[PDB]
């Protein structure tokens, strides 16, 4: 779903003709968009950088990644490089839509089932998309960058 | 500008004679003349029911009474007719009757006050509203009063007064300053919590309850629609004949 | 519009390549046409139905005639009431920018429906050519276009 | 006869209590915005008679009949008659923007009006396809500027032709 | 009623001719004096509590048998000085209407049409409540050329009283 | 005759009242215009001149027919030029009238009363004076506000015209 | 009903020429005077209930046979009578300082009143002691250094004083 | 954009939709100041290739350490001739819209083709930036941010 | 948590002492806690009429409240009245502590579960939470009411 889509079904399911307030809300997505296209951009250009940095920021040189941590054997290491690329991939996704539907549909649907069931740890993920958070925050700048806190933090939320 | 488009007029009581004068009961009104002076007695008489007819008794009041106009008829300056435009053409008659009424009602609503009749149709009541709109509402309160049907039938210095209402309702009291479909902007329907137990149940509020969706909604829409279909074909099947019917090429 | 490029973007393992970053641009500076022609077709939407029951009952009067479905006040108050919820689709259309929330609700089964409740389906695109017509009149040369749009898109979709 | 600070009070006087610092608010935009209505107000009653014959090169020439023998307004005085009253659709929205409220314009205008133009034979309709022609013509000229200081007046442009589409709904 | 957007509108109906420069005129002087008027009205309306109690204990002052002699229309029942905030709270709600109306419409229709007739009737003595208004214009604690603004629509319901 | 401060007290004469605020209001709207309104009466009477013969020899380019035509009506001769410069310097001088008295009164009194039935019998066609007007407005030289002034009433006479 | 713009208007139309600057510098410094009109104008009216009663005293104190019996002031409708249009001189009085030329005093205060005043009975004579009494009130309150801004009302106050005089006269 | 809409609706069984034609009518308005943005930098080639790959071997001396690839006159000359291919095929997709020119021209075998060649990957990447940060300065400030979101794209799809 | 604990928390796990920066974070916080207070002890003032005046707004005279919706059970308005007080007070010690870690523990931890374990509309929940985000904002002011808007936001992103 959209702002947009969001905002026709909750005026749809009243049977409601788009109202003064719904026109708002559409003009402010209509305002929003510029930077909402911007910042999709520019985290386009360097999500492998924003992902590198992340690891090395949180959990790199850790017991995550000697033996017996999580992220000891080569293809688990691959596999969290894929978790992290997923997260900010869908939060680029969910920034561009404005409206946290797609992370609720497509991510957070039966996450914490498959992270209890491989023993994948809830808190190292939560820190490392905290991580992610604060890099991209700093890489787009703090206009965007709370847009793109808010579906990350929403991400760490549902998953806790 | 324009003259006044021909209007049927309907039978009513005052278009016939009605002869004599020493025959007539004694409910036709007092017929106050200013030249009857006498005392003062007819002179504050003449003004008081000469309110009368223009803000139906209630409303004369303290502060509706212009009271340089009647300072003036004393004195004789002015004729009653004058003195009935003086009063027609205030706008403490305005906010009375002529906002708070309509182009189509304001014809009838003066006519029984400055003229004493009712309009005889509704046709006349459309042929008026024209009058008043281009004129304004003084040019046509002008043209009622110089119209030969006024100067015909109560002359220059007479109040005017129902001619021959020998078995109907008093105008004041069957007509109001405001009719209903006004009812609402200047009284107080809405406040009253009397009259909202009738409109509870009324078919208008049944219409307003219903949730989006129903055709309900849209029959009011449907009636004005219109478009009925044609019916089916008066020509027997048995005349097609289907076999050479088909055009070839 | 948003959804069409992020599920296309979503089906591969790529971004929001930048070209589709510039269409939302520029859908993002012409909402506001959209908001004034959706505003436009709101506030005058009885005249619009007025004028596309005319035209229809004009046009074919079958509905009108009592073999047809719309014979009585009850099923001409639904007939225009259908009118209606088709108008209400299409300012939904132009807000939205794309036809996708106007065929989840008003497409995607609707010949099914119509058979199963008698109407044919070429009255209902008479009708919603007539609405076209009708706003056409109303609207400016730059903005019946634009409606025209998706009036077309429906007109096209319920044959 | 009400107005915007007429109604203001008229409501709440029902309600018995004084005028809130909102409403005060409120109004203190309706004074601030007053002198941008007045230009507007001024330039429609200018180009008020341009307007009317302009409107009525298309009112006729789109629906051809009706000054063609047979038609309502085919006689030189039936012909008068929707010049006559044209302008009294600008009469009286002119009369409404100037009090900023539609309410001077339902009680004299639009009260009657349906009800005559069934009674008289005229087409009802024939007249609501020309007053948004007059719309048409009357935000086009309230909008545009000549001579005049650079200024915002969409708010108005919009709530003036809403008192277009009021004039044209009661009586089509 | 009243106003002066509403008077140049009932002169130019009149007549059956266009709005003029003239009502068109009347207009633009009201927008200068009402920036002026609806500061007159927040004076009196934060005040207003002040206003009503400094008022109708100052009518008793005077009329010190207002509040002795056992009757329907006198206050010194209990009855009578609850219908006396009543009385005089309803002064200080349509001298606030006045204000931001620029006219004296609201003040001319709601109070003091027919006030004649009703004080009367009940004999309700119009000395008592132009005692109260001069107590109002005095209190009031506005200043500049807002306090001229209330000190005429309180002094014109004055003159409607004697 | 329409001004308005006339306008204030013929509508406080018929109802027999004195001025209320609601009258008095007008006047003080009034002046804040009138400041504007004698700023281009200045620029009218200047400029007079020039605008006159600026203006009858407009309407000659537009209307070729009119010099060349020989009727009484028509400004074939020099006596018909000596009435055109006659009659649209008549129309300067009561729009001038109208800008200093604030209302369309002496426009509505001494110019435009009566004018369907005088162009009817002299067969004046009206067009050839609103072609002069349209040539006063727009080459007047005003500026501001006051050229937003003059531009009312001309525009007033104009309608008045057709 | 004139002006002092409408009668500069006016004799400048009968000699039929164009407004000279200087007579446009003249009614510049009436719109310059014009706000001080407006003030004077509004306390007479707010105290115009006050001076009728205060100057009436007067008038029935220093000629008392008047309200004794056989005066013309006796009976209670007679003296509602010299209440009724004591304050009309105040009505026209206030017309005419608004207007500021007394051309709208002399159709209704001056006109035909001296010619009733005989016919009636009346005391004419008896009429212009108390509209000085007015005069005396009137002038004391619109001059009354209480309030606004200190200003020169002096040439005001004494063609105000003059229209009072005028309205003694063609009683008197 | 013609094409990559064309295609999408030739995945379902539809005409071209009013909104998509409302993104043809853009582009089409948009295509002139493109064709400027491409007369620029078909204009400034040599000097923005050169301070582009200077800009990178500031930041990474690595290629052109004896231990990189970029070692030597001839290996160098094919470094800036890599760098220059990039830029026409970002000139490319700057005039049609798509990216779909970058794509099956430059982009959707590059990761193999570099990994056989022993070349980083990040470092052709770094050049690109270095791109995109010289063709903004040369460029009007939004018209940079149109050339420079493509710069963007090559950028994010070359990592 | 706090914005005191969080500072301190994040200099204790790097084994950093307290550095610049973080005494700038809480200098910043000793400035703004007088707003803080004075902002938190005016909505504890009113909060009933806070919620009155959002259901008047927002979820009243709909067909929330008519037979068929969420609302027409009168044990169910009074669980929605507790609802919409538990978030006005839950962002009110958020508001206080200037960290929203409470409003993720206590608030946001099962919510969703809940509401969409009763059929509990997610929607009208999050319009009922922006007005009583704009009521609030109104009431204590614009400068306060940035602070309550972000929690009160926070609440309204973490349950969509
Ligand atoms: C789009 C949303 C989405 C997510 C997130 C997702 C995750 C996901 N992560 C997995 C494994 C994994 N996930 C992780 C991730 C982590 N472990 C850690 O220590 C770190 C805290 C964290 C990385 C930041 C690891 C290490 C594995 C490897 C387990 C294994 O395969 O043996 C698996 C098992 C099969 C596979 O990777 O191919 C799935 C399905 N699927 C999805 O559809
Ligand atoms: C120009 C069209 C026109 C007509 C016809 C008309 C009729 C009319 N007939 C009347 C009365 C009357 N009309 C009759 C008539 C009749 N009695 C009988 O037995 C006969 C069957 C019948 C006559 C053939 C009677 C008896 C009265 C007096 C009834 C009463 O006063 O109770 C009256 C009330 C008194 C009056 O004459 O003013 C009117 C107005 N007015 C009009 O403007
Ligand atoms: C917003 C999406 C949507 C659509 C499309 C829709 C169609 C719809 N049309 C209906 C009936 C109807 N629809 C029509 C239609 C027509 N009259 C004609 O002659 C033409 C063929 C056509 C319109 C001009 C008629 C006549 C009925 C009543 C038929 C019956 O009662 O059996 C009904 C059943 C009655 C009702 O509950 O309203 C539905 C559900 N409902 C929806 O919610
Ligand atoms: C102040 C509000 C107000 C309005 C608007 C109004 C209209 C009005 N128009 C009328 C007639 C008319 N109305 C029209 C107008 C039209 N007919 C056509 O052919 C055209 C389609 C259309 C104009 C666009 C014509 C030509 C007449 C004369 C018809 C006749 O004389 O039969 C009449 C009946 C006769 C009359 O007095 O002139 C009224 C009452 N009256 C009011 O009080
Ligand atoms: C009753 C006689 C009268 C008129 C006519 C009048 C108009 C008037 N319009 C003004 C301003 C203005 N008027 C407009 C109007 C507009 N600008 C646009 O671009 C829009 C299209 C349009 C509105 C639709 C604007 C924008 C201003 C700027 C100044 C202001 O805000 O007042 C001002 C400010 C003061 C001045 O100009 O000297 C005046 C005088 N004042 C008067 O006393
Ligand atoms: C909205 C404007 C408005 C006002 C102000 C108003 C006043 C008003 N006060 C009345 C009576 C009254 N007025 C008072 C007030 C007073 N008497 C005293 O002794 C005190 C001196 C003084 C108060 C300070 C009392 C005690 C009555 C009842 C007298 C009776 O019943 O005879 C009455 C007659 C009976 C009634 O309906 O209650 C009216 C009409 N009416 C209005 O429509
Ligand atoms: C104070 C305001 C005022 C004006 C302006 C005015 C004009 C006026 N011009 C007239 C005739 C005339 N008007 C004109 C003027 C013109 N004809 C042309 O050919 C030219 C196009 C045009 C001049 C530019 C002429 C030539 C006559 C004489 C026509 C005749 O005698 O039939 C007449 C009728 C006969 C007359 O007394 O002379 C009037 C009343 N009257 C007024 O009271
Ligand atoms: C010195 C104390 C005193 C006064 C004040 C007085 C006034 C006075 N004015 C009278 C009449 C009148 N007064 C007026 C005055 C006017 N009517 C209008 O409409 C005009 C606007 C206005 C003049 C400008 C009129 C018209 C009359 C009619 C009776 C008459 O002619 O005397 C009469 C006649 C007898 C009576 O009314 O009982 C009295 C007493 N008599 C006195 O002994
Ligand atoms: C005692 C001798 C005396 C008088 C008479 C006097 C009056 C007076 N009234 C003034 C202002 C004013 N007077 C008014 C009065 C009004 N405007 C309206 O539109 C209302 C209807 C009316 C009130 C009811 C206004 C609006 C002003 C504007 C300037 C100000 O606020 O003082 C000023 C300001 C300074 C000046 O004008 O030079 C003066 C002098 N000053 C004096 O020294
Ligand atoms: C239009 C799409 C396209 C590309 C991209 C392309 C690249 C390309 N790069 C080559 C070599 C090369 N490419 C590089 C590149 C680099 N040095 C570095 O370290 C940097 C990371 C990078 C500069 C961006 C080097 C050093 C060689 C020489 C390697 C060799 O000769 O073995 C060659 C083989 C020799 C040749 O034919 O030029 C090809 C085909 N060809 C194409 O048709
Ligand atoms: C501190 C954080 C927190 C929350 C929010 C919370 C909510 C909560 N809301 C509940 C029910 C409910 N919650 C709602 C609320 C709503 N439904 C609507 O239609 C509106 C959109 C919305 C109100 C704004 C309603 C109507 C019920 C009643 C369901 C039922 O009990 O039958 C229940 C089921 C049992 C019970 O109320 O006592 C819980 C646990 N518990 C918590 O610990």
């Amino acid at each position: 779903q959209d702002a947009i889509t969001a905002v026709i079904n909750s005026a749809d399911v009243q049977g409601k003709y788009l109202d003064t307030a719904a026109l708002e809300k559409l003009k402010a997505y209509f305002s929003t968009g510029e930077l909402r296209v911007r910042a999709a951009t520019t985290i386009s250009a360097n999500a492998a950088a924003i992902v590198k940095e992340a690891v090395a920021k949180s959990l790199l040189y850790s017991d995550i990644t000697r033996p017996g941590g999580n992220m000891y054997t080569t293809r688990r290491y691959a596999a969290c490089i894929r978790d992290l690329d997923y997260y900010l991939r869908y939060a680029t996704y969910a920034m561009l839509a404005g409206d946290p539907s797609i992370l609720d549909e497509r991510v957070l649907n039966g996450l914490k089932e498959t992270y209890n069931s491989l023993g994948v740890p809830v808190g190292a993920t939560v820190q490392a998309i905290q991580a992610i958070k604060e890099v991209t925050a700093s890489l787009v700048g703090a206009d965007a960058g709370k847009e793109m806190g808010i579906y990350l933090d929403y991400i760490s939320s549902g998953l806790s | 500008a324009l003259p006044l488009l021909q209007y049927k007029p309907s039978s009513q009581n005052h278009r016939v004679t009605s002869f004599g004068a020493a025959d007539q009961n004694e409910d036709t009104p007092y017929i106050y003349r200013i030249e009857d002076v006498s005392s003062y007695t007819d002179i504050q008489n003449i003004i008081w029911a000469s309110y009368r007819q223009v803000f139906s008794e209630h409303e004369i009041l303290k502060f509706n009474r212009q009271k340089t106009l009647e300072s003036q008829v004393k004195n004789g300056s002015i004729s009653v007719r004058d003195f009935i435009r003086g009063l027609a053409k205030s706008e403490a008659f305005y906010r009375l009757v002529v906002s708070v009424n309509n182009n189509y009602r304001l014809v009838d609503i003066t006519l029984k006050r400055l003229l004493g009749r009712s309009s005889y149709n509704k046709d006349e009541q459309i042929a008026w509203s024209i009058v008043i709109g281009t004129k304004g509402f003084s040019g046509f309160v002008d043209a009622l009063i110089d119209s030969e049907e006024y100067t015909k039938n109560f002359g220059e210095n007479i109040v005017p007064y129902q001619r021959k209402r020998m078995e109907g309702r008093p105008h004041n009291l069957v007509t109001p300053r405001y009719g209903e479909d006004f009812q609402e902007k200047a009284g107080t329907v809405q406040t009253d919590w009397r009259f909202t137990l009738d409109k509870f149940y009324s078919r208008k509020s049944q219409e307003k309850q219903l949730r989006e969706g129903d055709p309900r909604k849209f029959a009011d829409l449907a009636a004005s629609v219109g478009n009925q279909g044609n019916y089916a074909q008066r020509i027997s099947a048995f005349d097609i004949d289907y076999l050479n019917a088909v055009p070839n090429r | 519009i948003v959804t069409k490029s992020i599920v296309n973007a979503d089906a591969e393992a790529r971004y929001l390549s930048p070209g589709e970053l510039d269409r939302i641009k520029s859908f993002v500076a012409g909402g506001q046409q959209r908001l004034r022609i959706a505003q436009a077709l709101t506030d005058n939407r009885e005249r619009l139905v007025k004028q596309a029951g005319d035209q229809l009952f004009q046009k074919r009067p079958d509905v009108v005639s009592p073999g047809g479905n719309a014979y009585g006040q009850e099923m001409t108050a639904t007939c225009l009431r259908d009118l209606d919820y088709y108008l209400r689709l299409v300012t939904y259309g132009i807000v939205a920018g794309d036809v996708t929330p106007i065929e989840e609700i008003g497409v995607i089964g609707v010949r099914e429906m119509y058979k199963s409740l008698g109407t044919p389906i070429e009255a209902v695109g008479e009708g919603v050519r007539a609405l076209k017509n009708a706003a056409s009149t109303l609207l400016s040369a730059e903005d019946a276009a634009e409606a025209g749009s998706y009036f077309d898109y429906v007109v096209g979709a319920l044959q | 006869t009400l107005d915007v600070f007429t109604k203001v009070v008229s409501q709440a006087d029902s309600r018995g209590e004084f005028l809130s610092n909102e409403q005060l608010d409120a109004l203190a935009n309706v004074v601030k915005e007053g002198n941008k209505r007045l230009d507007v107000v001024n330039r429609i009653t200018s180009n008020a008679s341009a307007i009317v014959t302009n409107a009525a090169r298309a009112l006729f020439e789109e629906q051809p009949q009706l000054i063609a023998p047979g038609g309502n307004a085919y006689t030189n005085r039936r012909m008068a008659a929707c010049l006559r009253d044209m302008e009294i659709i600008l009469r009286y929205v002119t009369y409404a923007i100037l009090a900023g409220d539609a309410s001077v314009l339902d009680d004299r205008c639009l009260n009657g009006l349906r009800e005559t133009y069934q009674a008289l034979g005229t087409p009802g309709s024939s007249v609501a396809v020309g007053v948004q022609k007059m719309k048409d013509a009357a935000v086009g000229i309230a909008n545009d500027p000549n001579g005049i200081t650079k200024g915002d007046c969409s708010q108005l442009i919009s709530e003036v032709a809403s008192y277009f589409d009021r004039a044209a709904a009661a009586v089509g | 009623v009243k106003t002066p957007i509403t008077e140049a509108i009932a002169a130019a109906d009149t007549q059956g001719r266009f709005l003029g420069n003239t009502e068109l005129q009347s207009a633009r002087g009201r927008y200068e004096r009402a920036a002026a008027s609806l500061e007159a009205a927040r004076g009196l309306t934060s005040n207003a509590q002040r206003l009503i109690d400094g008022a109708t204990q100052a009518v008793y002052q005077k009329f010190p048998y207002t509040t002795q002699t056992p009757g329907p229309q006198f206050a010194a029942d209990s009855r009578g000085k609850s219908k006396c905030a009543r009385d005089v709270g309803h002064y200080l709600r349509i001298i606030t209407y006045s204000l931001v109306a620029g006219g004296t419409g609201p003040l001319d229709e709601y109070l003091i049409a027919g006030l004649a007739e009703i004080n009367s009737t009940f004999d309700l003595s119009p000395s008592w409540y132009v005692e109260a208004l001069k107590h109002i214009k005095a209190n009031h604690g506005l200043s500049g050329q807002a306090a001229n603004e209330a000190n005429t629509y309180i002094d014109y319901a004055i003159n409607a009283l004697s």
